[PDB]
C-alpha cells in the first residue's frame, strides 16, 4: 500500500462508481476547510472596498453620465447608483458571513449572486483573481465550512466539529493545483520561455541577491522566467506529497510573498498564500493550536473527539455492514468530476469562442495566462464619417471608456462602435461610418495595426463563434527581429527615443510630425515603402537600409507598396527638449558659478530639485512614516465606501432629502479623515 | 474634450500616456 501512503487512496476506489463516490465522502477533518474559509471571507472583505470597486461606485455609475460599458452580454445592464450601493452592500454581508461562518449557505450566495453580477457587469474588469475569488465562492457555496471555527456551531452545537466529506477538501486542492500547472502551460509560450514577456522585471531591488552570482540578463532569463516556469509547473505537485511539501510550502510562499511586492494584483498573493495549506494535513489547526505552551490552553474550547455528521457517510467492517450511496454523496461525487474537468477545458476552449480570439485567445480573465503578454500601444485613431454631410472627424480615443482594454479586442471595439455610434447623435454627428487604427506591439514585437482601420466597424459583423476578418494577424514572421530592435535601442542616445514599426501591404501611415520633433527621420529595414509629403506633394521610394529625413509641423505617408509586409524605423529627437535643456543648464551654471565667486525654465528646475530633496527624504524616512501613510490612505478608502454606502441606503429607505443635505453628506465623505 | 482635430489626431510620435502599468492585463 505505497501507493495509498502516497496518495490517501487505492486503485480499488476508482474501479467502481460505487467506491469513488464512497471515497469522495469520506469523513474529514473540517478544520483546514473552516480556516481557509475565514481567510478568504477576511480577504473578500478587504478586496470588496478596494478593487471590486465600492469606493468609486459613484465615479463608475454616475446616474447621468454618458459611458460606453462592456458587458459581456449587452441585456446586461447596470442599476441605478443606490441600487448599486445595495448590491455592494449584499456582496459584503456575504463576505462577512462568509468569513464568521454565521448564516454560511445565505451569505455564500448573497456573496456570490452579486459579485457575478458585477463580474459579468464588465469584461473590462475581468482578470485571472477576480475569476479566482468568483470561483473559490462558487465551491465554498457547497461546502460545509462552517464545522469549524464559525458562530454557526457557537450557537448550533450539531454543526461543531462535523467531519466533512472528502471532495470538499479535492476540488479545492484540484482548483488550486489547476491554477498552478495551467499557468506553467501558459508559460510555455515562446515569449515566456525567451525571457520577453517580463524582461524589466529583474531589475527591482527585490532581485538584489541574485546579482551576487548572476548578470542582469541571466537573472531575467533563468530567475524571473525559467524560474517562474519551474515554480508554477512544480508547485501543485511539491504541495500535494507529504515528502515535498515543507520544500514547496517553502518556495510557493517566496513567489507569492514577492508577487505582493512587485506587483499591484490586489489580494491575489494573499489568497494563495492562504490557500497553500488546503494541501496539509486537514487537522492542521488542531496540530497548532495543541503545541501551543499549556498556560493559554484553558481559554480556547476543548479539542474533543469530533462528532459524526450526516454529510458523509461510514464504512466500517465492525460498525455495521454499509449503507447505500445516499442523493447527495453522487451529487457531489459528479460535482466534483465535473467541475475540475470544465476547469482543465475552458482555459483551451478558444478554439470553440473564436470571436473573441485576437492575437492572444480569448477574453482575458480566465486561462490563468497571467504577464503572459505585454502590451505597449503607440496610437490610437478613431475617425468617423457623418452620414448626413459625409465630414470626416476624428475622436479623442476613449472619451466615454472606463477603461483601455477595448484597444485589444474585437468584441469589445464592436461594443464601442455600436456605443459611439449611439452617442454621437447627441453631439451633432449623424448616423456615423467609424473607424480605428491602433497600433500595437506585443512582447517588444514591431508596432503594427490590431485591426483593419478600413473597416467600419459599426456596419461591421461580429460573432462570438466566428473568428473576427477585421482583425489583423500577427506579423509572426518578424519576431527574430526583436534582439535587433534590442541592440538598436540600447545602441541610441539619451535624448532619442525610437519607433519600430511594420505595415501591411497596401495600407499606408499617415502621420503628423510635432513642431517640437525636429530632426525626425524614417529608415527601412525590411520591404519597401513609398514616402510622400503631402505640402510638397512629393513620393520618394525608400529601398532596405536607406534613410530619409522628414519635416516637422508637416504631414507625411508611408506607403507600404512591397508584396510582404515592411518594416521601417522612426528616429526622433524632442529638440526643443534638447533647446530647453542646454538653456537651463547654461543658466544654472552661470548663476551658481556668479554667486560662488519665476520664469517656467527656471520654475521647472526649481520643481525637479524639491522633488528630488523630497525622494531623498523619504528614502532617509523611517519606512515607520510610509506605513502610516499607507494605513491613512487605505482608512480614507473604507471611511468613504462606508459613508457612501450609507448615503446610498439612506436615499432607498427613507429617500433623497434635499440637494443641499446630500451635498453636505457627500463632502463630508470625502474628508480625507487625518491627511 | 470630445473631439480632436486632423492635427493632433494624426501624431502617432507622441509620447504614450503610460497610465500605471498599461502592459500587463492582470494589474488593477
Ligand atoms: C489519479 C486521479 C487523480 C488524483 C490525484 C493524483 C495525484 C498525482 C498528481 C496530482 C497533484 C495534486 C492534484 C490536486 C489534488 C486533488 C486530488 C486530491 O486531493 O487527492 C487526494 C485525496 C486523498 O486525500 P488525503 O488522504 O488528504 O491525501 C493527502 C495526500 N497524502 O484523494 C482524493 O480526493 C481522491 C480523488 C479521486 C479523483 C477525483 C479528483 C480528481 C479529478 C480529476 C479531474 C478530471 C475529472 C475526471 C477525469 C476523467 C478521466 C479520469
Ligand atoms: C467596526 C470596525 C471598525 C474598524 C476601524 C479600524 C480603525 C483603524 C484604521 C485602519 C484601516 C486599515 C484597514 C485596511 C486593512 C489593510 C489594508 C489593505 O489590505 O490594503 C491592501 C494591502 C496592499 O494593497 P496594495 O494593492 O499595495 O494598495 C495600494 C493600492 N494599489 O494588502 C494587504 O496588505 C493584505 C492584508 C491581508 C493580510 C492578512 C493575511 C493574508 C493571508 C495570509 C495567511 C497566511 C497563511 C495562514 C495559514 C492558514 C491558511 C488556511
Ligand atoms: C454565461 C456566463 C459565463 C461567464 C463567463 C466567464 C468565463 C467563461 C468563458 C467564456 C467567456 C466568453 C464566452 C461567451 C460565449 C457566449 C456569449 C454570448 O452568447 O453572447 C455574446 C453576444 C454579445 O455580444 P457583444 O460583443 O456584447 O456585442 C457587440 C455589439 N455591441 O451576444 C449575442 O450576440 C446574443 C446571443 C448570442 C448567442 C447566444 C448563445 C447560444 C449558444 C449557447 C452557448 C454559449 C454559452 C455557453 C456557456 C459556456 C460556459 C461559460
Ligand atoms: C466623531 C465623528 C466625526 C464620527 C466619525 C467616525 C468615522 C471616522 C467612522 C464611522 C464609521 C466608521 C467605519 C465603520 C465600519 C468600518 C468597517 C471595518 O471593516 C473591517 O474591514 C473590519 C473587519 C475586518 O478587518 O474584516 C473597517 C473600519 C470602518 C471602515 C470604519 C472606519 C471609521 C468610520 C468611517
Ligand atoms: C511574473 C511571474 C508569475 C506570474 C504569476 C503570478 C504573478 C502569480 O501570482 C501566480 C499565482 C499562482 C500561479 C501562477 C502565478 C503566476 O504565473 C513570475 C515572477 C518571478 C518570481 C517572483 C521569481 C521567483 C522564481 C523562483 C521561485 C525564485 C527562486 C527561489 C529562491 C528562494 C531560491
Ligand atoms: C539628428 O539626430 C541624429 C541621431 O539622433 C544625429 O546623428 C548623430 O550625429 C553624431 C554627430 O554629431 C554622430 O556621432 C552620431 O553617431 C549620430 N547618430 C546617429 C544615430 O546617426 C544627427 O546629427 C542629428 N541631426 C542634427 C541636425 O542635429
Ligand atoms: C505616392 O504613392 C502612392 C502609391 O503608394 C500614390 O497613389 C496612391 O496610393 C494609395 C495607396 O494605394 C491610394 O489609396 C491612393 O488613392 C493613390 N493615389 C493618391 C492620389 O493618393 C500617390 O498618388 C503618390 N503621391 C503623389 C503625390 O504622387
Ligand atoms: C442574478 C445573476 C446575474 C447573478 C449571477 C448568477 C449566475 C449568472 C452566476 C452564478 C455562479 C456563476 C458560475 C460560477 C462558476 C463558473 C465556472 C467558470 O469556469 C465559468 C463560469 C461559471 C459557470 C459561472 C457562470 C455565471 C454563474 C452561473
Ligand atoms: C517632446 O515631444 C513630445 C512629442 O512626441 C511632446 O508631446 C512633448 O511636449 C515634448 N516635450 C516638451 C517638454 O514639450
Amino acid at each position: 500500500s505505497r501507493i495509498g501512503k502516497l496518495l490517501g487512496f487505492e486503485w480499488t476506489d476508482l474501479s467502481s462508481w460505487r467506491r469513488l463516490v464512497t471515497l469522495l465522502n469520506r469523513p474529514t477533518d473540517p478544520a483546514s476547510l473552516a480556516v481557509f474559509r475565514f481567510l478568504f471571507g477576511f480577504l473578500m472583505v478587504l478586496d470588496i472596498p478596494q478593487e471590486r470597486g465600492l469606493s468609486s461606485l459613484d465615479r463608475k455609475y454616475l446616474d447621468g453620465l454618458d459611458v460606453c460599458r462592456f458587458p459581456l452580454l449587452d441585456a446586461l445592464r447596470p442599476l441605478p447608483l443606490d441600487w448599486m450601493y445595495l448590491v455592494y452592500t449584499i456582496m459584503f454581508l456575504g463576505a462577512l458571513g462568509m468569513m464568521l461562518g454565521l448564516c454560511y449557505r445565505i451569505s455564500c450566495v448573497l456573496f456570490l449572486l452579486p459579485y457575478w453580477y458585477v463580474f459579468l457587469l464588465d469584461k473590462t474588469s475581468w482578470n485571472n483573481h477576480s475569476y479566482l475569488y468568483g470561483l473559490l465562492a462558487f465551491q465554498l457555496t457547497f461546502m460545509d465550512a462552517n464545522h469549524y471555527w464559525s458562530v454557526d456551531g457557537l450557537l448550533n452545537a450539531h454543526r461543531r466539529n462535523a467531519h466533512v466529506p472528502l471532495w470538499n477538501y479535492a476540488v479545492l486542492r484540484g482548483q488550486i493545483f489547476i491554477v498552478y500547472f495551467i499557468a506553467g502551460v501558459k508559460k510555455l509560450d515562446a515569449d515566456w520561455v525567451e525571457g520577453y514577456s517580463m524582461e524589466y522585471l529583474s531589475r527591482h531591488w527585490l532581485f538584489s541577491p541574485f546579482k551576487l552570482l548572476l548578470s542582469e540578463e541571466l537573472t531575467s532569463l533563468l530567475v524571473v522566467h525559467w524560474g517562474g516556469l519551474l515554480l508554477d509547473l512544480s508547485a501543485g505537485f511539491l504541495l500535494f506529497f507529504d515528502v515535498s511539501r515543507s520544500i514547496g510550502l517553502f518556495f510557493v510562499s517566496y513567489f507569492h510573498c514577492m508577487n505582493s511586492q512587485l506587483f499591484s494584483i490586489g489580494m491575489f498573493s494573499y489568497v494563495m498564500l492562504a490557500s497553500s495549506p488546503l494541501f496539509c494535513s486537514p487537522e492542521w489547526p488542531r496540530k497548532l493550536v495543541s503545541y501551543c505552551p499549556r498556560r493559554l490552553q484553558q481559554l480556547l474550547p476543548l479539542k474533543a473527539a469530533p462528532q459524526p455528521s450526516v454529510s458523509c457517510v461510514y464504512k466500517r467492517s465492525r460498525g455495521k455492514s454499509g449503507q447505500k450511496p445516499g442523493l447527495r454523496h453522487q451529487l457531489g461525487a459528479a460535482f466534483t468530476l465535473l467541475y475540475l474537468l470544465e476547469q482543465l477545458f475552458l482555459p483551451y476552449s478558444h478554439f470553440l469562442t473564436q470571436g473573441y480570439n485576437n492575437w492572444t485567445n480569448g477574453l482575458y480573465g480566465y486561462s490563468w495566462d497571467m504577464m503572459v503578454h505585454s502590451r505597449s500601444h503607440q496610437h490610437v485613431k478613431i475617425t468617423y464619417r457623418d452620414g448626413r454631410t459625409g465630414e470626416l472627424g476624428y475622436l479623442n480615443p476613449g472619451v466615454f471608456t472606463q477603461s483601455r482594454r477595448w484597444k485589444d479586442h474585437a468584441d469589445m471595439l464592436k461594443q464601442y462602435a455600436t456605443c459611439l455610434s449611439r452617442l454621437l447623435p447627441k453631439y451633432n454627428v449623424t448616423e456615423p461610418q467609424i473607424y480605428f487604427d491602433i497600433w500595437v506591439s506585443i512582447n517588444d514585437r514591431f508596432q503594427q495595426r490590431i485591426f483593419d482601420p478600413r473597416v467600419d466597424i459599426v456596419q461591421a459583423a461580429w460573432s462570438p463563434f466566428q473568428r473576427t476578418s477585421w482583425v489583423q494577424p500577427l506579423l509572426m514572421d518578424l519576431s527574430p527581429w526583436r534582439a535587433k530592435l534590442q541592440e538598436i535601442k540600447s545602441s541610441l542616445d539619451n535624448h532619442t527615443e525610437v519607433v519600430f514599426i511594420a505595415d501591411f501591404p497596401g495600407l499606408h501611415l499617415e502621420n503628423f510630425v510635432s513642431e517640437d520633433l525636429g530632426n525626425t527621420s524614417i529608415q527601412l529595414l525590411q520591404g519597401e515603402v513609398t514616402v510622400e509629403l503631402v505640402a510638397e506633394q512629393k513620393n520618394q521610394t525608400l529601398r532596405e537600409g536607406e534613410k530619409m529625413q522628414l519635416p516637422a509641423g508637416e504631414y507625411h505617408k508611408v506607403y507600404t507598396t512591397s508584396p510582404s509586409p515592411s518594416c521601417y524605423m522612426y528616429v526622433y529627437v524632442n529638440t526643443t527638449e534638447l533647446a530647453l535643456e542646454q538653456d537651463l543648464a547654461y543658466l544654472q551654471e552661470l548663476k551658481e558659478k556668479v554667486e560662488n565667486g519665476p520664469t517656467p525654465l527656471v520654475q521647472t528646475f526649481l520643481r525637479r530639485q524639491q522633488r528630488l530633496q523630497e525622494i531623498e527624504r523619504r528614502r532617509n524616512t523611517p519606512f515607520h512614516e510610509r506605513f502610516f501613510r499607507f494605513l491613512l490612505r487605505k482608512l480614507y478608502v473604507f471611511r468613504r465606501s462606508f459613508l457612501m454606502t450609507c448615503i446610498s441606503l439612506r436615499n432607498l429607505i427613507l429617500g433623497r432629502p434635499s440637494l443641499e443635505q446630500l451635498a453636505q453628506e457627500v463632502t463630508y465623505a470625502n474628508l480625507r479623515p487625518f491627511e | 474634450t470630445v473631439f480632436l482635430d486632423h492635427e493632433n489626431a494624426n501624431k502617432i510620435l507622441n509620447r504614450p500616456k503610460r497610465y500605471n502599468s498599461g502592459k500587463l492585463e492582470e494589474f488593477v
